[PDB]
Parts: C-alpha cells; sequence; structure tokens
RNA sequence: AACCAUCUAGUACUGGUUCCUGCCGAAGUUUCCCUCAGGAUAGCAG
RNA sequence: AGAACUGGCGAUGCGGGAUGAACCGAACGUAGAGUUAAGGUGCCGGAAUACACGCUCAAGAACAAAAUAG
RNA sequence: CGUGGAGGUCAGUGACGAAGCCUAGACCGUAAGGUCGGGUCGAACGGCCUCUAGUGCAGAUCUUGGUGGUAGUAGCAGCGAAACCACACCAAGGGGCUUGGCUACCGAAGCAGAAGUA
RNA sequence: GGCAGCCGCGAAGCUACCAUCCGCUGGAUUAUGGCUGAACCCUCUAAGUCAGAUCCAUGCUAGAAGCGGUGAUGCUCCACACAGAUGGAUACGAAUAAGGCGUCCUUGUGGCGUCGCUGAACCAUAGCAGGCUAGCAACGGUGCACUUGGCGGAAAGGCCUUGGGUGCUUGCUGGCGAAUUGCAAUGCGUGGGGAUAAAUCAUUUGUAUACGACUUAGA
C-alpha cells in the first residue's frame, strides 16, 4: 500500500553547473484521458507522415508557489536536512495541510515565525549565509494551489523540488528573491520534452519513464485544446465537463499514454532523470486534431456549436 | 588508565585489532575506533573479496567498514549475554574522525600494526576498497571530508609547533641557572 | 440370535509394585541330567 | 559368509576432545591449602600476540597419489 | 524416621485453647522427620519400653471426587461443548546438546565470402 | 402495457495482448587481446600496466513496530517528595628499503647538526576533604561571573580570544589550630484543580473498503 495519497520522488537528475537555477519536477491532478491523432513524422517508418491515432492522458496542473528552501549536508550517513526556512507567509490551504481537525482547531498556524520574519531579517539572512557557505545541495519547498483546481479535496499537497543549477549561492539568491512567488507550469516543462510519471494506482506506487508531453496547456487562453490544424475555439474539456472530475480552468499538461492512478489523483512529473538520446525524444510532436466529444455516454458531437447541426434545431 | 581510548584503525589488521579491542573492553575499558575505512586486511584483493560472499550467500549484511569491524568484534565477544551486551555498549566505530574525537589524541596498538606484523613484499587489502566493491557508497564523501580534516589541522599543528618553539626558548634562556642545575642533578 | 444371577477373585504374559541411611556386592558362564522344558551340578558373592 | 583369543563396557561418575558408547587421563565420603594428566595459552576460555631455526600464498590448522636442501 | 490400635509409665499436655490447616519465620539431624515463633480453628492429644498391621505413593491407557487450556471456540444480541493436553520458525554437526540466524564474448580451423568463460 | 414476463437499442462498470502508453547507463573483474620488464636472450608476469561479461554501482518498490529540520502551548494554584569520574581521553599529515626538529641558501625530492632504539614522556601536583593570618618579590600564573572578534555542519554545540571585575598564588619569609574519631574498618518529580496548543471519536466524505486502517469538511 502507498504511504499517502501523494507519492515521493525517490531521485533527481544530475545537477548542471552551467545551467541557470530552475525547477526539476512538477505535479498535478489526473484529468482522465482523451483521443488525439497526429502525423507520424518518424523517419524510416512504414507509416511516415501517416495519421497515427493514440490516446493521451490529461493532468490538471494548477500553479505551484514556492514556500521554502531546504539544504542538505552530505554526511557519511546520507543527506541530512541542515535547516528548513519558510518565507514569511503560509496560505490558508497550506496551513490546512498541518491540521487533521482544522475546523475544530484554533487555526494557530505560524505566528511567532511570521512575527520573526517581521524582524530585520538578520536571522533569515544568517541562515541564508549559512546555506551559502554550508551544504551545496538545495531543495525547494512548494505546494499546489488546490484553491483554483475544482476539486472537493481543498487540501494543498506539499512537495519538494530540487534545483538543477550551479553555484548554490545563486540557488539561495534565487530562493531569496522567488520566495512566496507563483511558478507557472510552462516554466518547468515544454512541448516535445520527455518526462516520467509517478503516481499511485487505483493502491501501489509505480514509476514510468520515457513519456513525452504531447501538449503544454496554457489555461489562460481559449482554444487550448485545438491544434494548428483544427484551431477551433474549443477547450480540452468536452461538453458537460469531465467524468468524475469538475472542470479545467487552469494550466494543464497532456502526456502520451496513461499515468497511473484514477481521475482526481495527484501525480508528479520529472525530466526522465537523464538526457535520452533516442530519436523519438528529439522529434517534435505536431498535433492535427484533439477529441473533445462528450466522454460521458457516447457523444455524437464535439461542441454545442456543432451539436445542433445534426439535429438542425430542437424544441 | 585512560577513561576513554581513541584508536586509529588505519594501518592495523582487522583480526588483531578486533581481538585486542574485545579483550580490552571486556575488562570495562571504553574504546573508540576511528578511520575504520583505512583498516587493512592481509592478502591481495582476491581472497579478501572472497570469504565474504561465501558467508553472505546464506539474515542481514552490512557493507560499511565500521559494521564489518563490529561484526569481526561481535564474534569475538560472547554476545547474547548481559556481559557481552554490556561490553559491546562501550565500543564506538566511525568512518574517518568525526567530532568531537577529532580534537582529542588518538592512539595505536603496536601489536596490531600491519607494518610490524606483515612481512615485507606481501600484498594486503584495505577495508575501504572492499566495502566499495561490495556496495559501499560513502567512500567518496569519507575521503573528501577526511582530506578537509587534515586541512587546517596541519595549520593547528604549525601553530602548536610555533608555540613550543617559544616555550623551548624560554626554557633555554632560564636553563643553566642554579635552579636548573639543581633540577638536572635529580634527573629533572 | 441374544440377555440376566452364580461356579469364576479360573485358564500368564502387558503394566505397577509405596520411608531414609550405611556396608558388602557379581554374572551373563562351566557342563552333567543330551537337546525347545527345566531341574541338579560348577564359578562369583554371604 | 562363518567364526574366534585375549581384552574396553555391561551397573560408571569426573576433566579434555564443538557433541558422541568404543579416544586420552582418571574411577567417586563432606571442604580448605598446594601440585599435576590428558587438553591448552589472539577473544569466546584460565593461562606467554613466549623464545630459536626453516618451510607455505593456497589453503593450512583415506579416498579421486601416478607424475627449498642434498 | 512416620501412622491406625493395645499393655505399661509421664499423680503428662489442654477452654488462661488438644488435634488439623496456613505460614517470602527459626532451630535440630546426612535423611526418613521432630521441634518452636505468628493467623483460623475448636476438645481431645502427646514424651518413652514393648506388642500388634487393612502402616508410608509419582505413574499401573489405576478407582472415587474436584478443577483448568482447548473456548466464550465448533455449534445452536443470547445459550454453548467435544476430542486432545509431559513440554514448545529455521541453517549445519548431532532422536525435537554444540555453534548461529528470521543464446553473448574469445581462440583454433583452406574459416575466401556467404554464413574456452558465461 | 402494470409485475413476479420477452424483445431492438443501452450509458456506467469489472475487464482484454480481446485494446492502448512505457519498460536502464557508469565502473572492477574470469577467459581473452597487449606494453614495459627478471628468474633465464625471449616472454602479458615475477613487480607494474591498458582494453575486456560475473560483480558493484544508476533507476525502481517498501522503509528499522534508525535518523534530520520545521509549526503550535507545556503556563498557574493546592497537596506530597527524591557495567562503576574522584588527577588531565595531552589532537598534524605521510612512509615504514624512511622520518621529524633548528639553521641557511643551492628554494630544491637542497647541505649540515640534532632525536628515536617507546608514554619510564609533558601539565600540575606543599596549605583541616586543604583554614586563619602578618610580610617580601613581580605586574606574571590561574578559579568564577562579565565583555569583544573569529572559528567549529561529519554526530558542528566546541575552540580560543581584545578589554576590565573579583578571589588564590606554595615564587619567596614567618605566626596562629590540628590532639580524644584514643593502633585500620572506602570515609529529585508527582496527583487534583484554573486558562489552552494539538490528537481520536460523532457527523460527513470515497480517489479507501471482508473487520482495523486509509481519504475529505462544516464554530
Amino acid at each position: 500500500r502507498a504511504a499517502s495519497i501523494r507519492a515521493r520522488v525517490k531521485a533527481f537528475p544530475k545537477d548542471d553547473r552551467s545551467k541557470p537555477v530552475a525547477l526539476t519536477s512538477f505535479l498535478g491532478y489526473k484529468a482522465g484521458m482523451t483521443t488525439i491523432v497526429r502525423d507520424l513524422d518518424r523517419p524510416g517508418s512504414k507509416f511516415h507522415k501517416r495519421e497515427v491515432v493514440e490516446a493521451v492522458t490529461v493532468v490538471d496542473t494548477p500553479p505551484v508557489v514556492v514556500v521554502g528552501v531546504v539544504g542538505y549536508v552530505e554526511t557519511p550517513r546520507g543527506l541530512r536536512s541542515l535547516t528548513t526556512v519558510w518565507a514569511e507567509h503560509l496560505s490558508d490551504e497550506v496551513k490546512r495541510r498541518f491540521y487533521k481537525n482544522w475546523y475544530k482547531s484554533k487555526k494557530k498556524a505560524f505566528t511567532k515565525y511570521s512575527a520573526k520574519y517581521a524582524q530585520d531579517g538578520a536571522g533569515i539572512e544568517r541562515e541564508l549565509a549559512r546555506i551559502k557557505k554550508y551544504a551545496s545541495v538545495v531543495r525547494v519547498l512548494v505546494h499546489t494551489q488546490i484553491r483554483k483546481t475544482p476539486l472537493a479535496q481543498k487540501k494543498a499537497h506539499l512537495a519538494e523540488i530540487q534545483l538543477n543549477g550551479g553555484s548554490i549561492s545563486e540557488k539561495v539568491d534565487w530562493a531569496r528573491e522567488h520566495f512566496e512567488k507563483t511558478v507557472a507550469v510552462d516554466s518547468v516543462f515544454e512541448q516535445n520534452e520527455m518526462i516520467d510519471a509517478i503516481a499511485v494506482t487505483k493502491y501501489h506506487s509505480r514509476t514510468s519513464i520515457n513519456h513525452k508531453i504531447y501538449r503544454v496547456g496554457k489555461g489562460d487562453d481559449e482554444a487550448n485544446g485545438a491544434t494548428s490544424f483544427d484551431r477551433t475555439k474549443k477547450t480540452i474539456t468536452p461538453m458537460g465537463g469531465f467524468v468524475h472530475y469538475g472542470e479545467i480552468k487552469n494550466d494543464f499538461i497532456m502526456v502520451k499514454g496513461c499515468i497511473p492512478g484514477n481521475r482526481k489523483r495527484i501525480v508528479t512529473l520529472r525530466k526522465s532523470l537523464y538526457t535520452n538520446t533516442s530519436r523519438k525524444a528529439l522529434e517534435e510532436v505536431s498535433l492535427k486534431w484533439i477529441d473533445t466529444a462528450s466522454k460521458f455516454g457516447k457523444g455524437r458531437f464535439q461542441t454545442p456549436a456543432e451539436k445542433h447541426a445534426f439535429m438542425g434545431t430542437l424544441k | 588508565v585512560e577513561p576513554v581510548v581513541v584508536i586509529d584503525g588505519k594501518g592495523h589488521l582487522v583480526g588483531r585489532l578486533a581481538s585486542v579491542v574485545a579483550k580490552q573492553l571486556l575488562n570495562g575499558q571504553k574504546i573508540v575506533v576511528v578511520r575504520a575505512e583505512e583498516l587493512n586486511i592481509s592478502g591481495e584483493f582476491f581472497r579478501n573479496k572472497l570469504k565474504y560472499h561465501d558467508f553472505l550467500r546464506k539474515p542481514f549484511h552490512f557493507r560499511a567498514p565500521s559494521r564489518i569491524f563490529y561484526k569481526a568484534l561481535r564474534g569475538m565477544v560472547s554476545h547474547k549475554t548481559a556481559r557481552g551486551k554490556a561490553a559491546l555498549e562501550r565500543l564506538k566505530v566511525f568512518e574517518g574522525i568525526p567530532p568531537p574525537y577529532d580534537k582529542k589524541k588518538r592512539v595505536v596498538v603496536p601489536q596490531a600494526l600491519r607494518v610490524l606484523r606483515l612481512k615485507p613484499g606481501r600484498k594486503y587489502t584495505t577495508l575501504g576498497k572492499l566495502s566499495t566493491s561490495v556496495g559501499w557508497k560513502y567512500e567518496d564523501v569519507v575521503a573528501k571530508l577526511e582530506a578537509k580534516r587534515k586541512v587546517s589541522s596541519a595549520e593547528y599543528y604549525a601553530k602548536k609547533r610555533a608555540f613550543t618553539k617559544k616555550v623551548a626558548s624560554a626554557n633555554a634562556t632560564a636553563a643553566e641557572s642554579d635552579v636548573a642545575k639543581q633540577l638536572a642533578a635529580l634527573g629533572y
């Protein structure tokens, strides 16, 4: 059985001294599956340029904000958490994660620590300098903005993301500046990038690697579910919403295959832990058409705009 | 004689060191072992990697050199008994010299050194290499932070040498006096 | 095809054989009644 | 296979031999001091990680046997 | 050594407490056992020389009587057994004491090409 | 068109190779291919040494009914109570067919002298289980509480240290008392109350379900 509803990242990719400080993983909530068709541009294949049809999963990825940073000392008995530091503020759902009886409890969340941050910062700057001189491996503390995702969970899942940049002084400087900021989904992953998926099945946790992101969903603009070919004013959400899921109104990610876990389950993504040299990873996934028919039942129409076309008109 | 004894494992035989430590701490003497990764075993790499998998293919097995030394010490003590269990509570084994033992003197056992026991021109194995070959993953960090231990400890020794230089000068200038000659007459 | 009360506490190898202490203390065999059955003899120990 | 001549045990503790009925010492009232046997003296275990000469890098602590000094 | 009973003796012990029982109390003896310290108990019992025997228990798939695990289980919120009961996970030595632990790559080969380690 | 009935179509579901997505990369080694090079010219082997699959690492699953960091308050009254310090664990590193220490220039794998052959060493060690107290010599040594600066992340939590305060100083010169203990018997929290930070149950939730457990939310 899994330890909790959320899964734990057991490894991180090798650090890069030259690259800038950036996040290594992202997490979201499963949003079912959808059908897609694309041109198979793979060279040396008997189906070159053919319209290959396959299923792609959809995961809701609300914005994730940084809430703290943690450094770890390379001790002879493994990595030890040198010091954890939160940034001046904890969200309502962030505080809720620390209570089993939040409604009954007095909601006495960070009070002296918040008051401590109101001081001249010397203590916080002292800890930052400590981390700068001391342990040179740093992990960021973040949470999911479940307040935006339309789920009854209403509880933010805390998670740690390791920075892959060099000059850990730059790491702490970035943390010092990007504290309590919101990180968009597109800032961690991009289209055609190969990622791995980890989640909990319908109850064991398992990891699957070599999964390509078919599309990165910017949920702020319309027609996010329409490709360059279809380019219709349609969202990935079909008519009536989703099966056992509320709605998509924020950033989302589309991944080849089916991530483990039923709908509404939280999942995490990572950049394959290494630089895959396969030509499949390198090739770009041009998109032709994305299915938006009502999954609930058997939808004979894509959107209500064209639904009346078959019937012409209705009472 | 010493409330706590710190033994430098480097350059010592595993068997002889384990036997002497077992005999010493069975008598209530507290002993601490450091730099176990530098402990040596007689014979070349082969026949040392062997005789370990032989018993391994049988339980729980520990790869750390300190755990290997403890297992060697464990079999030389009547474990499962109160005296054996109590005796094993007076022993500490660590890789390198973690504090606060780094700021205290470390002793050696002449009757267990590889140099004084192994004939010249014979191959010998080191605990660190065997541990790494059998799955130890902390050799790199151990070496890295042991090298740092020598760093600034060389400087501390240099400062101590400079201070002893002034001490010797002060003794010499006061030497040859009536009190100095009187002390020297009585062997002091 | 059985059951009830006495002759019958029958017809011999399975099992058991109850308090303490001290001293002495063997044998697994001779060979005669030839032999399976065992008696009497011979040795050890009183 | 068949025996058979003397012997260890039949009923026998104790010390050593990882344990053992065929091994070694030794056979028995209750305790102290002292000296020993086999057996041992790196720890478990009480005792010299004793001394001296050479041998062996691989185990070493009757059966697969026939091919460094003179 | 101990017990049932009997002859003799202690002008014995005893309602101001005899016997029995209990007792993480003590004394005596090599022991069968005796004696005393404290609690319940209530009316008979013992120190010693002899006589007497239905005279001493660890078992006899032993007899009577009593009580446990099995088990609040099988079973018919409640009722409720029976069989069985010396004792309780494995490696080696020794029947369940000793020591401890949960097809690829290479080499030979008139191998032109095609096509021993593990 | 009732209902314990039949038919055409049928979402939702368990589920399929009956369909869909994915399913490893770095090192040491047997044999083997070679270099340098003796026994004994040669030689892959004696000492060294490159390549190379069985093994170890990477990733993955769980986490000792082992460990680190972080947030919240234990605050107050009443009543009771209790495996073996007694000199100092005195700190470079490296080799063991070489090392330290001092000097200087030839700054280098330098020349010289010096030391080991154990720690049998260094500190301190005098005062009633270590008092009272009068002087001398220095401006030192040091106990205790302050204060300044740096330093120790391997289990740092320890190291010094600028400055002043107050005691001792046995460094040196003297006085006051020891008795009779009689000749030795080593000589630290509760269990009841006042407020309150948090957990479990009730309710609900279902992404969990044989019973535990797990997953949500309402002052």
